[PDB]
């Protein structure tokens, strides 16, 4: 795999990607 | 945190996988 | 607003759009 | 949980909004 | 719901969820 | 080009891209 | 409509453009 | 206008909600 | 159609869209 | 990492993000 | 193809990555 | 390439036809 710049959703899309049916957490700052 | 360096630097999958459940 | 079928990075992609910077689960297996 | 509310049955906004942290 | 930011297609995908069965117009500038 | 089946979200992002500027309608009803 | 012409039914970039203003 | 407001400022789902039919 | 501004996946999705069936490749440089 | 079903424009995205400045080739004729 | 192991069937990232150039 | 040139610059549809197979 390849390093990754991922802004606003695009990091939500590939946090599904990568944990599929784990789901995952999003936790922006502030 | 992650959402941050994934977007204003750069992160990997494998960064990203800790963040599943 | 409505009421919609949300799947798959649709609702991961609604959750980031809803939550934001509260940030979310995203917990398929509940 | 969410995919049976939102995905398999119809959700609104508001209910997405359960999920938020 | 928090405040959204949303340049391109992101907002179009918004309008989409939000607007659900009602569809939407998407008007930009010039 | 070709033709295929665009639905949803998709469906909007493709007026996006073909329309841009321009804008479009999305009106499911009709 | 568009979602029956382009969803239910295939649609064409071109015929997608029937729905620009 | 909306377009631009969300883009180069923020916007809420409200005011989008204005944009639906 | 319109001119296009896309980066990212952006313009995945839009080859994705103007290529169809026939697919495409992907190609940055470096 | 998990294994999931990945179709039509989130296939593409999906190469895109494993992929990335490689480059790829959705070739969905084979 | 891509699309018979990884949309019909089911694929890993790593089998996507069988894509890549 | 096409990949810089949509995003730095503008490109058209015609212009990523190409790079269909
Ligand atoms: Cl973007
Ligand atoms: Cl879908
Ligand atoms: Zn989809
Ligand atoms: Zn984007």
């Amino acid at each position: 795999f390849v390093n990754q710049h991922l802004c606003g959703s695009h990091l939500v899309e590939a946090l599904y990607l990568v944990c599929g049916e784990r789901g995952f957490f999003y936790t922006p700052k502030t | 945190g992650i959402v941050e360096q994934c977007c204003t630097s750069i992160c990997s999958l494998y960064q990203l996988e800790n963040y599943c459940n």
